[PDB]
Order: C-alpha cells, then structure tokens, then sequence
C-alpha cells in the first residue's frame, strides 16, 4: 500500500504533466495563428494604403495633363507632394517620376481575411 | 508602374 | 507520518490540478477576445477602405456633370475602372451603375476597435 | 527509500509547479505583445484614413480656389459635407471650420507595425 | 447605403 | 497632432 500509494501518486502526477504539455503546445499554436492573421491584416492594411494613395497622385496627373488644374501652384503643389511623398516611401522608384507598386498581401492572404 | 512628373 | 505526507503531497496536486484548469480556461477567454478583435478590424478596414473608393467614383461623376473630365477618355477613364472595380468588388453590383455599399463592422464592432478592453488574466 | 520516493514525488510535483508557473507567465507576456500589436494597428487604420479623408477636403479647397469647381454646387457641396463628416467624427472640431486633427499611431508604434516581433515561447 | 455612377 | 482649417 504506501508503495501502492505513491506508484499512485506517481501515475497521477504523470497525467498532468501529459495533459499540460499538450495543452501548452496548442496554446503555442493558436499564438502561431493568430499572431498570423496579424501580420496578413496589417500587410493588407498597408497593400489597401498604397492603392488609395496611388490612385490620388494619379488623379492629379490627370487633371494637369487635360490643364483643369496646376500642379506647380503651391496649394496644389502641397497635396501633389503629399501623394508623391507616400509613393516614395511606399513604393520602388525607378527612373526618376516612376514608381512600382508592391502589393505585401497576395491572394492567400487576402483570403484568410475572410 | 506610375510615373508622376 | 507517511500517509501524512502522501495525503498531503495529493492536496497540493489537487490545488495545482484545479489552478491550471481554472488558467486553462482563462486563456481559452483571451484567445477568443483577440480573436474578435482581430475580426472587428478586418471589418473596419473593409468598411474603411470602400468608403473611401465610393467618394473617389462619386468626385469622378461630380466632376462629369459639370464637363469638366469627360470620364470617356484614355487616361480620365482608367481612374473610372479602378474606383468601379472596387465598388463591383466589394459592393452590391445592382444594375445600371447602382450599388449598395454593406457595412461590415457594426457600431459596437466600432467601439471594441476604439476600446481596447481585453480580460487579461494574470496567474 | 521511503522517505526518498516521498522526496521524490515533492521534488518532481514542484518541478511542475514551477514549470507551468513559468509557462503560464510567459504566456501572458504573450498576450500583451499580441493585444499590443492589435491597438497599435487599430491606430494605424485611424491615421492612415484620417490622413486620406482629411487629403479629400483640402483638395475640395483647394480646387475651388483654383476654381475648378464651386462648394456651393450641390453636388459638391455634398461631396464636402461628406468629407466634413469624417473629419467632424474621428477629429476635435474647433468650431469656425477648423478641424484639430490627433494622430494616435506614433513613431515607435508604427515601428512595431514593421518589426513584427513576438518573443514567441516554446515550453 | 446606395450609389449610381455611370 | 495638426489643426486643418476649411470653412464655410
């Protein structure tokens, strides 16, 4: 019997050491989870950005083409650079008054975004 | 690719 | 004196037993409240990012009824694609260029975001 | 030998103890970097739509002074009273059309939108 | 909410 | 922080 009880004590003992470890290791990878949603919300919050962005310095290279507006005036010239501002550090400049959009968030993960 | 001026 | 310290090292485990259960659950909580709030910005993005491409298409037309861009032409339409796609996209594509923008994240979905209230356990 | 099992049993049954402890601690730092990581996006989005819905109403202003379009028009007008909207809402208006605009997302935050850093425990 | 374009 | 002035 005190060999009976603490053979006991022991399996006990052994079955919480089980049912935590594992529980932790699932505890381990919902973090991995959703620290993953994170990071594809947050690529998607800045891919959503940039095209927003994009598409405002495009407007007023649209205006100044067909001359409804100056882009060389300095209220004007204030947005403009504004929106030139946000390419630059968003974007790949090429050849001087270019720039290639990378979108972070593909089509995988604006799918987990659902 | 966007080219402004 | 043994069954003493057998019966008693069995309370302890019973405590520890009971303890992490009870902290079990408590994670169990947490991950769902970051979970909705992951969720709930999700929506507010969405809501956010197609409020703002309807005002764009809306300036783009404001603009043609008053022949100031005629929204036909090379350059003045591509700008027309890009705010139309995302309204086909992410709203309700009616007929004859009408759409129902959907709203997503809620009012109280706006307060969670704006309230950063998480039970947060500690041991 | 007794007496050393019942050691034993002690020393093992703390070694959880102190183990799950840790575990659970390093748990809960989780949690904060991770419930941290969500307010600091939240602050983002606020700012990054801020600073677009706040660029629409200057370019209403400031295509009216180039006279390129007239807020009286109704339409838009309506177009402005949208964007006064947004403003009036996610920012402190002063009163005589003067909006104070707060941004909620600083440097070191925005950083962390970059680092994306999580002491990431394994047990 | 509704909206018509063109 | 900015104030953003625009009023009719």
């Amino acid at each position: 019997s005190t060999q009976a009880a603490i053979d006991q004590i022991n399996g006990k003992l052994n079955r919480v050491i089980e049912k935590t470890n594992e529980k932790f290791h699932q505890i381990e990878k919902e973090f991995s989870e959703v620290e993953g949603r994170i990071q594809d919300l947050e690529k998607y919050v800045e891919d959503t950005k940039i095209d927003l962005w994009s598409y405002n310095a495009e407007l007023l290279v649209a205006l100044e083409n067909q001359h409804t507006i100056d882009l060389t005036d300095s209220e004007m010239n204030k947005l403009f650079e504004k929106t030139r501002r946000q390419l630059r550090e968003n974007a790949e400049e090429m050849g001087n008054g270019c720039f290639k959009i990378y979108h972070k968030c593909d089509n995988a993960c604006i799918e987990s975004i659902r | 690719t966007l080219c402004l001026g």
